[PDB]
């Protein structure tokens, strides 16, 4: 099954399950290769993946190629990206990130993403890690163990969910409804990451998150937010901050790039632009894609 | 509406993809729609002493319909075949799924937890990992949305006569899940409030009542034999509060099509 495949190097550690570049000897071919040992059968996080990848084929969306499957392991097989975000922006340290290709980078998530909110998945994972880049200027989505089919309108799914520094401030608030908008948060997150090359809101904890979104956006009252007061997880005792000048969230960004950003992290989920809605963005009149270095 | 559109669409075209094949239990050997009619209403009552989502329920049974579509089971395996798809449809779908053993349990030790396990990867294998079928319950919930206004009584005897369909191979096998949810949202409506099928949804899914009639004159007659069937774990469940005891109210004589 795997007599195809010779094994290169190993990427790392996933959701769950470990990662090797592979090559198919016949092919070519670069794959990664997600192993899982087989207790309670095979994992719900698997299950939800694989199902949801299978139905998801986007330029923005890393392609599972293949599913391997032993009654002793599982492999997926995915398409192999050369790095993720983070290490690309890590390796910027100097340089920065030329605009061009943060813009043509945001373009081109938030096109993988309305795909993924129009055929009903959150991916409810958005971090740079997550985020893979190939030599050619492409960025795709990845890591679908965390994503769930939803309905129209949603239920309660898992609270316990979104790595922390790119967690909604309504999953932070405990609301027994969260959609497609903390998917958008996440994105707001790493736009702003993209062009300061360090993370928005690095909280420790809950309400650490939850005061340095405060600090930065302005401690939400019902004006901004009807609703917010009667959250599970709001405190009458939280500190109210002003709501900073948006220039100074992220200086380098231009007016339009203020604009949408402001959009993204909006605090009202209903309120909140959708992935949809971005694309046509003056931000990204002059979209490009270029390569990166 | 962000994308409540694209997903309407969407879903109107993944339930032809993940369709059941309508005529499989002829070509069953050994089984009939009475054995899937006993083992359905099993699967309600294991989701109600789990609390398990209406959607986990109606998930399985596409699982089932659609592995017994291509593979055929003798009748001391069909619970076999019920028990691997509710858990895999709880893995899917549940915040806390249930854990392998308690479906061991349920069966009264009919099947070990090898086989229980070894029958997910034959479902997942038959089924090759294609779990997000679109469900009856998953259109109700959008038609929902298009109450003037909304009434608890409506939603919830839409959900307990979409289930009662479940049961019965023989008529609603033939049906799509958008197509059964309309007769179900219909009746439902027509039932409580004497109200009809609403413009708005003719136009977001393109059926009328007279294409929706031919499911709706088969649920109508389920509704009034309902509490004389075999199987009765649907009328129970649906006595609860939790569904503000719908299974309770009168059928109409007639629907005046
Ligand atoms: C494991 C891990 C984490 C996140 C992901 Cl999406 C993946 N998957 C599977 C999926 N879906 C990849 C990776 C990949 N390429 C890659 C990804 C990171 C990477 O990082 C390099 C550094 O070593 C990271 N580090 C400093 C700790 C290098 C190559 N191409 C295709 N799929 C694997
Ligand atoms: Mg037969």
């Amino acid at each position: 099954s795997m007599e195809n495949f010779q094994k290169v190097e190993k990427i790392g550690e996933g959701t769950y399950g470990v990662v090797y570049k592979a090559r198919n000897k016949l092919t070519g071919e670069v794959v990664a290769l997600k192993k899982i040992r087989l207790t309670e059968g095979v994992p719900s996080t698997a299950i939800r993946e694989i199902s949801l990848l299978k139905e998801l084929n986007h330029p923005n969306i890393v392609k599972l190629l293949d599913v391997i499957h032993t009654e002793n392991k599982l492999y997926l097989v995915f398409e192999f990206l050369h790095q993720d975000l983070k290490t690309f922006m890590d390796a910027s340290a100097l340089t920065g990130i030329p605009l061009p290709l943060i813009k043509s980078y945001l373009f081109q998530l938030l096109q993988g993403l309305a795909f993924c909110h129009s055929h009903r998945v959150l991916h409810r994972d958005l971090k740079p890690q997550n985020l893979l880049i190939n030599t050619e200027g492409a960025i795709k989505l990845a890591d679908f163990g965390l994503a769930r089919a939803f309905g129209v309108p949603v239920r309660t799914y898992t609270h316990e969910v979104v790595t922390l520094w790119y967690r909604a401030p309504e999953i932070l608030l405990g609301c027994k409804y969260y959609s497609t908008a903390v998917d958008i948060w996440s994105l707001g997150c790493i736009f702003a990451e993209m062009v300061t090359r360090r993370a928005l809101f690095p909280g420790d904890s809950e309400i650490d998150q939850l005061f340095r979104i405060f600090r930065t956006l302005g401690t939400p009252d019902e004006v901004v937010w009807p609703g917010v007061t009667s959250m599970p997880d709001y405190k009458p005792s939280f500190p109210k901050w002003a709501r900073q000048d948006f220039s100074k969230v992220v200086p380098p960004l231009d007016e339009d790039g203020r604009s949408l950003l402001s959009q993204m992290l909006h605090y009202d989920p209903n309120k909140r632009i959708s992935a949809k809605a971005a694309l046509a963005h003056p931000f990204f009149q002059d979209v490009t894609k270029p390569v990166p270095h | 509406p962000d994308y409540h559109e694209d997903i309407h669409t969407y879903l109107r075209e993944m339930e032809v993809k993940c369709k059941p094949k309508v005529g499989y239990m002829k070509k069953q050997p050994d089984i009939t729609n009475s054995m899937r009619a006993i083992l359905v209403d099993w699967l309600v009552e294991v989701g109600e002493e789990y609390k398990l989502q209406n959607e986990t329920l109606h998930l399985a049974v596409n699982y089932i319909d659609r592995f017994l579509s291509s593979m055929s089971v003798l009748r001391g395996k069909l619970q076999l075949v019920g028990t691997a798809a509710m858990l895999l449809a709880s893995k899917f779908e549940e915040i806390y799924p249930p854990e392998v053993a308690e479906f061991v349990y349920i069966t009264d030790d009919t099947y070990t937890k090898k086989q229980v396990l070894r029958m997910e990867h034959l479902v997942l294998k038959v089924l090759t990992f294609d779990l997000a079928a679109p469900t009856v319950n998953q259109f109700l919930t959008q038609y929902f949305l298009h109450q003037q206004p909304a009434n608890c009584k409506v939603e919830s005897l839409a959900m307990f006569l979409g289930e009662l369909s479940l049961i019965d191979a023989d008529p609603y096998l033939k049906y799509l899940p958008s197509v059964i949810a309309g007769a179900a949202f219909h009746l439902a409506l027509y039932t409580v409030t004497g109200q009809s099928w609403p413009e708005s949804l003719i136009r977001k899914t393109g059926y009328t009542l007279e294409s929706l009639k031919p499911c709706l004159m088969d649920l109508h007659q389920t509704y009034l034999k309902a509490p004389q069937h075999a199987q009765q774990s649907i009328r129970e469940k649906y006595k609860n509060s939790k569904y503000h005891g719908v299974s309770l109210l009168n059928p109409p004589e007639t629907l005046n099509l």
